[PDB]
């Protein structure tokens, strides 16, 4: 009856360049048991087409899913993840940040 | 070529409340997911991911499909056996994990092979390298080593780990050669995150790469440098390639004593990056 | 492809 919290990583597909299109994923991993709400915000708000990877697992068992939906950065839209499962006490909230 | 290995996985997690256990297979050669199947999708069909295996005939999807649907059903059965194994209530949700595959070296021919299953995200009973024997990991799991030991299990999962498996292997290799057959070796470059007006950090990206194993390392003066590093672990980029990155922090203007070095399958020899 | 065994635990 193991509990694993998520590791969270917020990126873009390409070099991420303002008014170009891009693909924006967010890859968790290393948590158990699978249940786990994931979601993309931009503003704060929930973006609404995101497809998910197919659940696979790494050596010591724990689960991993990559997020992703199209987007534009911008000088001024705000994006992030927001991650929820039983080992977190609240959502936590991951910044998209170009530089990671 | 190179090595290469099929690998397949498998997640059942209980549902309680209603209904039948959630599902979830995937199959992989190398680090290219070529075939899933998802009891909460439309299709109930193992579902092609990669273009070469679609020109596989409706006698191979109606066999995979048969076979994925079967594999369900033993981890809906082996679900209920080990909440009684273990004295769980069934009002709880529990999870078993599979994972099998075979492994060839660079003449194609087999290596090794694996299965191994968890309960809970635990290891629960593993075949041992040897093919013959199991290892089990606490004494629910030794009662199911004796039954398999009594029943021919890992005689069968033998022939199948060193006939079927590294045939078909070979098989999609051939028909997948187009990719399966390629490296993409890392598109690097460095890149500058002032952190102060006296230091600096330096980022490693190593994009774009195929498969995912890679080495990212950095050294100061020509030794090796482990203080004041970070090193992301390697994630998919979406598209079937890999990404990674590797950083440290610098005082500013002594930049050039640092260099990240690459080492991966498809480079000949590894690259050495140096700040501007 | 899959293998055709699964034996039960």
């Amino acid at each position: 009856m193991i509990q694993r919290t998520p590791k969270i990583q917020v990126y873009s597909r390409h070099p991420a360049e303002n008014g170009k299109s891009n693909f924006l994923n967010c890859y968790v991993s290393g948590f158990h048991p699978s249940d786990i709400e994931v979601d993309l915000l931009k503003n704060g708000e929930r973006i609404e087409k995101v497809e998910h990877s197919d659940l696979s697992f790494s050596k010591d068992w724990s689960f991993y899913l990559l997020y992703y939906t199209e987007f534009t950065p911008t000088e001024k839209d705000e994006y992030a993840c927001r991650v929820n499962h039983v080992t977190l006490s609240q959502p936590k909230i991951v910044k998209w940040d170009r530089d990671m | 070529a190179g090595s290469h290995s099929m690998r397949y996985f498998f997640t059942s997690v209980s549902r309680p409340g209603r209904g039948e256990p959630r599902f979830i297979a995937v199959g992989y050669v190398d680090d290219t997911q070529f075939v899933r199947f998802d009891s909460d999708a439309a299709s109930q069909r193992m579902e092609p991911r990669a273009p070469w295996i679609e020109q596989e005939g409706p006698e191979y999807w109606d066999g995979e499909t048969r076979k994925v649907k079967a594999h369900s059903q033993t981890h809906r059965v082996d679900l209920g056996t080990l909440r009684g194994y273990y004295n769980q209530s069934e009002a709880g949700s529990h999870t078993v994990q599979r994972m099998y595959g075979c492994d060839v070296g660079s003449d194609w021919r087999f290596l090794r092979g694996y299965h191994q299953y968890a309960y809970d995200g635990k290891d629960y009973i593993a075949l041992k390298e040897d093919l013959r024997s199991w290892t089990a990991a606490d004494m629910a799991a030794q009662t199911t080593k004796h039954k398999w030991e009594a029943a021919h299990v890992a005689e069968q999962l033998r022939a199948y780990l060193e006939g079927t498996c590294v045939e078909w292997l070979r098989r999609y290799l051939e028909n997948g050669k187009e990719t399966l057959q390629r490296t993409d070796a890392p598109k690097t470059h460095m890149t500058h995150h002032a952190v102060s007006d006296h230091e600096a950090t330096l980022r490693c990206w190593a994009l774009s790469f195929y498969p995912a194993e890679i080495t990212l390392t950095w050294q100061r003066d020509g030794e090796d440098q482990t203080q004041d590093t970070e090193l992301v672990e390697t994630r998919p980029a979406g598209d079937g390639t890999f990404q990674k990155w590797a950083a440290v922090v610098v005082p500013s203007g002594q930049e050039q004593r640092y260099t990240c070095h690459v080492q991966h399958e498809g480079l000949p020899k590894p690259l050495t990056l140096r700040w501007e | 492809v899959l293998n055709d065994i699964l034996a039960r635990l």
